């Protein structure tokens, strides 16, 4: 139950995450957590419901979406946990992240396509079939579309914002929720999605498994933030229209609400927080 | 009011858009694409990055696809 930096993983973790996740992959479920993930991307509006992204839900449903996804590892190997990517630290493309022992590098320039490590399309392992660009190649291109991750300074800003999240609660507001989303300011989360490129560009971004080590550093930060203003909570608190309350379950488990998940230590601790 | 619509031959592909509250095209395949609060739109290829108009995420997805036949949503 502790989840660790990717960049402190030994040879073993990172063997059996790896091993793990294409065991989920090979049996057909990695590709519904794809699927799940899409049609939420898709539905989420910011003027009629809205629950996976672009709302004050979009750190618990998250940590929820995440959680499914850990045990869903662990019911393959009960020794795995997920890793976090410090994208503020580990910011450039020889990040061990990177390595043919890992992840894999970025893609080759004529298509995209990612031609080493575990998930290359070479190997037969890694098949794209969730998709809506055509290709069934896992795609990447670091550093691409934008030319620099987020700095620590910037995370700082973020971080010191107090109101969690405020009215009208989408991709407007200001507050905390919404500047690490990345809609509004210096844009932290979204602007990684565009750093990755590829499949991590589109709504079939959990197409690219670093997408769970970027959402466990996002879910970090969420902790992070909870510990500089312990005064401060998730908002709003009951009646808001379209938007998933505090006491409020959400789609698509309908049993558990944004009250069940502030605490993480229920479910994980982290490395160091 | 929506945007204009709009068709034109982008990279090769023909892109066209039309207020429907908006629908995309590229090569007559429809693509999703979604509003920002701001004004600002996206598409499913590229749905972390805002541009200012429709054209714009059509543009983009010709972009992003390489070539590539875009799939039905
Ligand atoms: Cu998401
Ligand atoms: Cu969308
Ligand atoms: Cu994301
Ligand atoms: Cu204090």
């Amino acid at each position: 139950t502790v989840r660790k930096n990717q960049a402190t993983l030994t040879a073993d973790e990172k063997r059996r995450f790896v091993a793990a996740v294409l065991e989920l992959k090979r049996s057909g479920r990695y590709d519904e957590f794809v699927r799940t993930h899409n049609e939420f991307i898709m539905s989420d509006t910011d003027s009629g419901e809205r629950t996976g992204h672009r709302s004050p839900s979009f750190l618990p449903w998250h940590r929820r979406f995440l959680l499914d996804f850990e045990q869903a590892l662990q019911s393959v190997d009960s020794s795995v946990t997920l890793p976090y990517w410090d994208w503020s630290a580990d910011r450039t493309v020889r990040a061990s992240l990177w390595a043919p022992d890992f992840l894999g590098g970025t893609g080759r320039s004529t298509d995209g396509r990612v031609m080493d490590g575990p998930f290359a399309a070479s190997t037969g392992n890694w098949p794209i079939n969730v998709r809506v660009d055509s290709r069934t190649y896992l795609r990447r291109s670091l550093g691409g579309s934008v030319a620099e991750l987020p700095t620590r300074a910037e995370v700082e800003s973020v971080l010191a914002i107090s109101a969690y999240d405020l009215p009208p609660y989408n991709s407007a507001s200001e507050g905390f929720r919404n500047h690490l989303e990345g809609w509004r300011g210096v844009n932290l989360h979204n602007r990684v999605h565009v750093w990755v490129g590829g499949q991590m560009a589109t709504g079939v971004s959990p197409n690219d498994p670093v997408f769970w080590l970027h959402h466990a550093y996002v879910d970090k930060l969420w902790a992070e933030w909870q510990r500089r203003h312990p005064d401060s909570a998730y908002v709003p608190t009951g009646g808001t229209p379209d938007v998933v309350d505090l006491n409020e379950t959400m789609k698509p488990w309908n049993t558990v609400r944004p009250a069940d998940l502030l605490d993480h230590t229920a479910y994980y601790t982290f490395d160091a927080l | 009011a929506a945007p204009e619509s709009f068709d034109e031959v982008y990279k090769g592909r023909r892109i066209q858009g039309r207020p429907a509250g908006y629908e995309v095209f590229v090569d007559g395949v429809q693509l999703h694409v979604m509003r920002n609060a701001d004004g600002s739109w996206i598409s499913v290829v590229s749905h972390y990055d805002p541009v200012p108009t429709p054209r714009a995420a059509a543009r983009a997805a010709v972009d992003e696809l390489q070539g590539a036949p875009l799939l039905p949503f």
